[PDB]
Parts: structure tokens; sequence; C-alpha cells
């Protein structure tokens, strides 16, 4: 999922940008995906 | 051959030619009259 960064491959960020951008985008990624699991994980807590 | 072509066709109807079946060219750009401005948008330049 894109979480609204420009894609959801990690490097085909990096390699279409210069870094200083790929930080403010890589957030967008990780902004969502470290989200994902807690969204995952706090599953499991409740399912466990 | 799109770069050094004599006559471009105008802003309105331009002309569209697929480069396409070869290896980079890129590497001759350097030294000509070269270009008022080199603006990548799809990937960074060392990736051409
Ligand atoms: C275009 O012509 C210049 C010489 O005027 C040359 O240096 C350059 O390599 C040419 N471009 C290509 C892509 O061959």
């Amino acid at each position: 999922s894109n979480f609204g960064a420009i894609s959801s491959v990690l490097n085909d960020i990096l390699s279409r940008l210069d870094p200083p951008e790929a930080e403010v985008q890589i957030d967008r990624l990780i902004t969502g995906r470290l989200q994902s699991l807690q969204t995952y994980v706090t599953q499991q807590l409740i399912r466990a | 051959e799109v770069f050094n072509a004599t006559r471009f066709a105008s802003v309105y109807a331009w002309n569209r030619k697929r480069i396409s079946n070869c290896v980079a060219d890129y590497s001759v750009l350097y030294n000509s009259a070269s270009f008022s401005t080199f603006k990548c948008y799809g990937v960074s330049p060392t990736k051409l």
C-alpha cells in the first residue's frame, strides 16, 4: 500500500529521488507500516 | 536523432519518438551544446 507515499516499494522511492526527499516519503511508508503492525499486534494481544 | 534534430515540431503538435531496442547512449550527452537545464523527474540522473 502507498500509505500516501509515491510508491509502496522502498527502494523505488529512493532511486527515483534524492534522499533528502526520500526522508520525507519513507515517513509515510514507516508511519503507515509501523501503524499496520500496531494494528496487527494489538489484534493478536486481544485474540491471544 | 531527437536532441540534435535540426527542425523540431512545434510545442502544440510535438513529434513523439520512442527510443527503444538499444543500449543507453546517455554518456555521449556530456560534451555538446548540452542543455539549458537537465532535470530528471522519473529517476535520479545516475540511474539512467
Ligand atoms: C549532439 O551534437 C553534439 C555536437 O554538437 C555532440 O557533442 C553530442 O554528443 C550529440 N548528441 C548525441 C546524443 O549524440
